[PDB]
């Protein structure tokens, strides 16, 4: 349904990358961890 | 005042104790470095990263002796004003003998991954100083100043990124034959 | 098909998902299916337009300057005469774009520039000149041209684009920051000094653009307006931030003007009014 | 080192003054003047010198020229006084 | 109950202390793939990985809040401060423990929030900068209820000292200290920066703000104040580029 | 990933890598890992922009001339009247490019030329003419045109490009040197003679370009400025050289002017100052 | 040639520098079997294991010698000094590097000797004690050619400041710096004490004495002095019992 | 020790003479793939592959340096000179041996450097050319300390006679003669040219510059000069196009 | 990631060649050889 040929040698010349598939808000919404399960390194 | 061969000779004096030989900032695209090959190629680019190779060659008589300490002060601290301050940073105690050349590396010591080739406070590279560790002792029948030759070069981990014009040469009129 | 809501009937749950503790700083993902009986619906939606690449990713006018093509004989300050103009590149001068970018702390992107030149001849002119603009990207810290026909314009290293007035130029610039990302906010100084500037840093130097009309002068004066459009692409953003509420006052600073108007709208009625 | 001209100026309340910032560095990246006053950068060629018309000076202010030049003091303060 | 023992320090909490780990990322040492500085880093022992207690603030009915900047607040704390001054580069995480106890008759709610790159606004407008001495106050931090100073930041807590509204500060890693519920807040902060390591003196990586949201309402006849105590432990701290001790203003 | 620095701990080495003899003329590759304890870092860098193809490889303005379109009736010296102009091709007239090229002794490259023509009508004109420029590449030693409408312009062999003023032409010229590489420096003479020229040689003849406005005259005079841009590609360079320190004075010679200013900056302070 | 690189420090010697390891024992960390203090010890990184150069002494024709006490001489040296002041207990070995170069026309011989428990005698007799300030001089050490002071040690090098004869000082780990032969001396000192670890402030484990035995004879017309430089690197250093910084006199 | 025997010539060196081979390329005969001239080349025997010693220069305290151009310096040297004059084309490598001995009391440093295509600048400016007689001086070479001549090159050693700075001349193949370390320098030069073979008379392939960098400092009362001697041996020399002997000016 | 078709018959018409992979500075930095191992032809 769609086609792109890279006409230039530089990565900065390519069109926009599109969508970041793996989107997960738990980084921001669920940042709580129990510190008594020793998750810290 | 003029450009002379003497500009390349770092004077060393006999019977100096706990004293400084030379001191310079490490803006490689400026100051003492502006005219060196490294500085010249560096002025064609905007960013630089990597380590520098600094060398000293002793040119005094064979029967002389000297221990020098060459110190690299990473950025954040002033240029060292005494040897004690200097020897708290990266330094090499150099014993002049059959090997007349010391090669000290200035390790890439920075938070930001690239520094500007033009002098900038944020991307300051630190300081380089040389001090008498013991002293210079000349043999009898010899007097005056002996000299060090300082060399600069890049380590194989050197990087130069963003091309720019060099401010070393200028023209106001087209040249002809 | 991704499920938006699942079928859920009466619930006599002892694991109450609707009672929590916001004291913990977590937004527990309570769904409609937890507090009401729901039917099963599907998303039919990927969220392509909320991806940071799209949210921060269309061309916006980030600088506008007027330059002139006129007889340059007998002028000392060409910059003042608007024979040429330079501009340190920044995406902070337009507030819509600035607020969008300032929704994040660190941003990394490549830049696609579009320069639109449009000519006007307000005074009496017999015709419209076929003028050519030179837009010179000067690397960070490189010398800007000092006169209209300085040799800096003939730089063997500075990227330059020549295009007709009335038409556009387009060229991409890669991410040119020293650090792994631009610091849209910097809580520090260039060095430990009592008097040094706060916030504004050289980390975010994106370069500079110089503009002149290459043509020699005609008998009349032509006013050329240059609009620089920036489009961020291959965008990466970190650390979401509280949105900007107050007007801006300067580039690179979070300062806001004194005696600003209240942001939060006052209610027409008490707290119970709908 | 960064420099400001004039070092000091006495000016009438609400008047405009031209303050010049300069560096010894030929090519500074950051060069400006920090002040709460409304200012206008005068169109001037070059990188190492700037001129600002600081308008509508109401109180005693201390505009500071700033730069990223590492030679000497990277900041210079001038002292504006108002008479009325 | 809960107990955290770091080096020769221990904090015990009879509250089931749940910790916020900013962005679900634990502090970590700089990996090789991300490293630029070539020097072997100095990773201190028990000597720095320990709880440092700052001087306590008094929470009154009309107090606006307090702001600390890290690592500035710990620049005078035992061995960590010395290392921070003797080295050119440094990165560190933090375990922040904010403590404020009251009775079941008190009411009030503190917002404990960690803001990366909390660039402060100047109260003067235009393009004035906040001077070094004000953004590096030390263990005393910034009291938002005090008056403005020449070169100091703006101190209207409604605007977070940066032109953003207070209500929106929950986008950052935070915990509330709700006097009815809990008396302690714990936030684990990783190293956050665009560069892998940085100068600890000239740049503050994060800002800790403790803001009263729901005002302190003490029971009738009670003393109208509560002490708020902040305890911080550096975590996964690294130093590089040892040299003569830095000289900073104040 | 290419390693920049390897992890290295304390060293009690008897094979001291930091003591050497620069008397030998070798730069022994002493690394940071040899004098300080290091961590392991990676390069993340290929050095694409330091390759000679890129270093010497963007378009630079190498000649600028103005020609005119005017009534040619009753003119003996058309060249003096600027009806046409020729130029022996050389990359030495612009100093930035010359110094970059002179960093090497021998250089071999193909040439990509871009000619930009821009028109101006300083005197009273009713309109802007639709002029066409002829840029004629004449092979080395071939006769240049002697008048504006000479038959040399209708050469059945000389490459010519016709383009509108205000637009550009682009054409590549292969490496045309007689020897395997251009002699950016030549320490010799064309033959063993006492009086013959030194340095400047016919080995480095790259051709010549002639320019005219093909159009017959209008009622007004049009001034056309021709900018020739050269871009070297497929670049090969040999024998690195000491960079140029002093101004140039002529093409093909290493001469510098008498009474030149000192190159090495004088120190603000003694040798100990930072 | 020889090169020793410790942390960010390097000493190069064009003499085939042979090191004396006192009693054929390398510095080592305190093993579990010998440990009494229960706290986990702080074992610093590159930050302390590095060469500190003391200020140079001038060796004249009539100089008696110099004496440094460890770890006192390093109490003000970068991170090591700070750690020594912030911790209650500490043990450390040392790599001492004494440097004195001259020409092939000079003659003279220095005795570089390490004395464990070099209890100094008082010049006053009876049972007078040498005061703290004199036995903890710091990086300047004790100059044996200076005059006596009230509460200072005796300074007759013939008797080693302790009532034993100089000739017999070779029973201790030592090296000679014979100007005809060598210009550097290297002694590696392990931790020597009756207790596994001790207070670094109140007790000096070892004393480094540099004594001219054969006097300096410079060639005719030469400057009648030579600089002597001492460079020391802590080795296998441990600290225990971190607390508020100690307060010592001077 | 070292000994190099070429034909009936031998140079012995009691220094461990390490040779610089310019660009790590040995002199070689022109291979078939690179050849353009069709004539079978004349590859002389022992008769030319041998050490020719030029007349010695005196190195004084104020001497600027000397410059020789090859093959010009050898145009009058035995059979090589004759062949160079009788043939139309020629290519050759060189083994240059610069000799300067002193005592262990002398100090000074010579830079011995080989510059391919060392196009000299004229001291007059503009576009004046250096005349043939000055760029083909012969075995005497150019003395940089003498005065300017009409049609001669500029003689400011700081600018290498070409407008480049002296410090940067290390990019070319070079060796230092450091009087404390070594007394000889050896550089092996291959044939360097854009053409496979060339006329030996009208073109100088390389220039040998011997430049005092660190000035000569002789011991007190000593004669204030040292002789510098240059010894050159053609290597892999080829000649083509034999004909009547060429006539050159001077 | 990138594509080039040659539209012209001449090698001089092609775009720039790119990067010389095999870069090695020992030609210039380490040109020293012992002449007693007979490396000369």
């Amino acid at each position: 349904t769609f086609t792109v040929i890279n006409y230039y040698k530089d990565a900065a010349s390519t069109s926009s990358a599109g969508q970041s598939l793996s989107m997960d808000p738990s980084k921001f919404t669920e940042p709580v961890k129990d510190l008594m399960l020793k998750g810290a390194p | 005042t003029k450009d002379e061969v003497n500009s390349y000779l770092i004077p060393l004096n006999a019977n100096r104790q706990n004293e400084q030989v030379f001191g310079t900032n490490l803006f490689i695209g400026d100051g003492v470095f502006k005219t060196t090959l490294l500085g010249e190629i560096v002025q064609y680019y905007t960013h630089w990263s990597g380590s520098l190779r600094f060398s000293l060659m002793y040119t005094g008589p064979a029967l002389s002796s000297a221990k020098l300490i060459l110190a690299y002060t990473p950025p954040g601290a002033r240029g060292p004003q005494d040897r004690r301050e200097a020897m708290l940073g990266t330094h090499v105690v150099w014993d002049i003998g059959l090997q007349s050349t010391i090669v000290m590396t200035i390790p890439w010591t920075s938070g930001v991954q690239f520094r500007y080739t033009d002098p900038d406070t944020y991307t300051s590279a630190g300081f380089l100083s040389c001090w008498y560790q013991t002293s210079l002792i000349l043999p009898p029948e010899t007097t005056g100043q002996v000299y060090l030759l300082s060399f600069i070069s890049a380590c194989p981990d050197f990087k130069l990124r963003l091309m720019k014009d060099t401010q070393t040469i200028s023209q106001t009129v087209a040249l002809t034959e | 098909q991704t499920v938006a809501s699942i079928s859920s009937g009466p619930k006599h749950t002892q694991k109450v998902p609707i009672l929590t503790a916001n004291e913990t700083g977590a937004t527990m993902p309570v769904l409609p299916s937890d507090s009401i009986e729901t039917r099963t619906t599907y998303m039919h939606f990927n969220g392509s337009e909320t991806d940071v690449e799209c949210f921060l990713g269309r061309a916006a006018c980030v600088h506008v300057t007027e330059i002139q093509n006129k007889d340059a004989t007998g002028i000392d300050n060409h910059r003042e005469a608007k024979l040429f103009n330079d501009w340190k590149i920044n995406l902070s001068s337009l507030v819509q774009l600035r607020k969008k970018l300032e929704l994040f702390t660190y941003v990394r992107f490549d830049s696609e520039y579009t320069i639109l030149a449009t000519a006007s001849q307000p005074d009496s002119a017999n015709y419209s000149s076929n003028l050519v603009v030179q837009a010179m990207y000067v690397p960070p810290g490189a010398p800007n041209p000092k006169e209209w026909d300085d040799y800096t314009w003939q730089s063997a290293s500075n990227p330059s684009v020549f295009f007709k007035v009335g038409d556009t130029s387009r060229f991409s610039v890669p991410y040119v920051g020293l650090a792994s990302a631009y610091n849209c906010f910097y809580d520090g100084y260039s060095h430990d000094d009592a008097e040094t500037q706060y916030g504004i840093t050289v980390l975010n130097h994106m370069g500079s653009m110089a503009f002149r009309i290459v043509n020699e002068h005609d008998e009349h004066k032509t006013l050329v307006k240059i609009r620089v459009y920036h489009r961020a692409k291959h965008v990466e953003a970190w650390i979401p931030r509280a949105p900007r509420a107050l007007p801006y006052t300067s580039i690179g600073r979070t300062n806001y003007p004194k005696n600003t108007e209240p942001v939060i709208k006052k209610r027409k009625g008490d707290i119970k009014s709908y | 080192q960064t420099s400001v001209s004039p070092s000091k100026v006495i000016l009438p309340r609400g008047g405009s003054v031209l303050v010049t910032c300069s560096t010894s560095c030929d090519q500074p990246k950051l060069l400006g003047i920090e002040t709460p006053l409304p200012k206008k950068e005068l169109l001037l060629p070059g990188n190492n010198r700037k001129v600002y018309e600081l308008s509508n000076v109401q109180e005693d202010s201390q505009p500071m020229c700033y730069s990223n030049c590492p030679d000497g003091q990277s900041t210079a303060k001038t002292f504006l006084t108002v008479y009325w | 109950v809960q107990q955290i023992t770091l080096g020769n320090s221990t904090i015990t909490t009879q509250e089931a202390a749940n910790a916020v780990v900013c962005y679900a990322e634990w502090p970590e040492y700089l990996p090789d793939v991300d490293a630029s500085d070539v020097n072997k880093t100095s990773k201190p022992d028990t000597s720095v990985c320990r709880f440092y207690t700052l001087d306590s603030k008094t929470w009154t009915t009309g107090s606006k809040g307090w702001c600390w900047k890290l690592p500035d607040a710990l620049k005078d704390m035992g061995v960590f401060g010395q290392n921070m001054f003797f080295h050119s580069l440094g990165r560190s995480g933090y375990t922040v423990h904010v403590q404020c106890n009251a009775t079941k008759f008190h009411s009030g709610c503190l917002l404990v929030v960690v803001i990366p790159e909390h660039q402060l606004a100047s109260h003067e407008g235009g393009n004035v900068s906040v001077k070094y001495t004000f953004t590096h106050p030390g263990e005393r931090g910034i009291d938002l209820s005090s008056a403005n100073e020449v070169g100091g930041p703006v101190k209207d807590v409604i605007y977070n000292m940066n032109g953003t509204l207070l209500g929106n500060l929950l986008i950052f890693p935070h915990q509330f200290i709700n006097l009815r519920t809990n008396n302690t807040a714990t936030i684990v902060i990783p190293y956050i920066n665009s560069v892998p390591i940085d100068s600890m003196t000239r740049h503050n990586n994060v800002s800790l703000m403790v803001i009263p949201i729901a005002p302190l309402t003490v029971p009738t006849g009670a003393t109208p104040s509560l002490p708020i105590t902040v305890t911080i432990a550096p975590m996964c701290t690294e130093f590089s580029g040892i040299r003569s001790k830095s000289i900073v203003p104040q």
